[PDB]
């Protein structure tokens, strides 16, 4: 019984850690959200300008 | 005499049935406050196979 206990505790342990590591993920991902808009915009401020000369 | 009028039989039995009754609400009380379902809160949905695979 003491070992079913522990192990349903653990299993609660590990869906958290499951939930912690999705969210991790998550921020990463507006991380380079933002860094992928940066450099588009540079990237778009570039190929305006060489409209502009040709 | 005196100490029977003063203490009297119905007297007694006032006092226990109210510990009674007392003791009746602590327990449902501290048995409310006592209730598994929140730290354990969510269940298995496959109702403990999961835990039965892992023991």
């Amino acid at each position: 019984a003491g070992a079913r206990q522990a192990l349903k505790r653990r299993a609660v342990f590990m869906k958290r850690l499951n939930t912690v590591h999705n969210t991790a993920m998550n921020l990463q991902a507006q991380i380079d959200s933002i860094q992928t808009a940066t450099s588009t915009a540079e990237t778009v401020k570039a190929m305006e300008l060489g409209t502009k000369v040709v | 005499g005196e100490k029977i009028k003063t203490v009297s039989p119905e007297r007694t039995e006032r006092v226990m049935d109210s510990v009674m009754e007392q003791r009746d609400q602590i327990e449902m009380m501290t048995e409310a406050l006592s209730d598994p379902s929140l730290s354990e809160g969510i269940l298995d949905f496959e109702d403990d196979a999961a835990i039965d695979e892992q023991l």
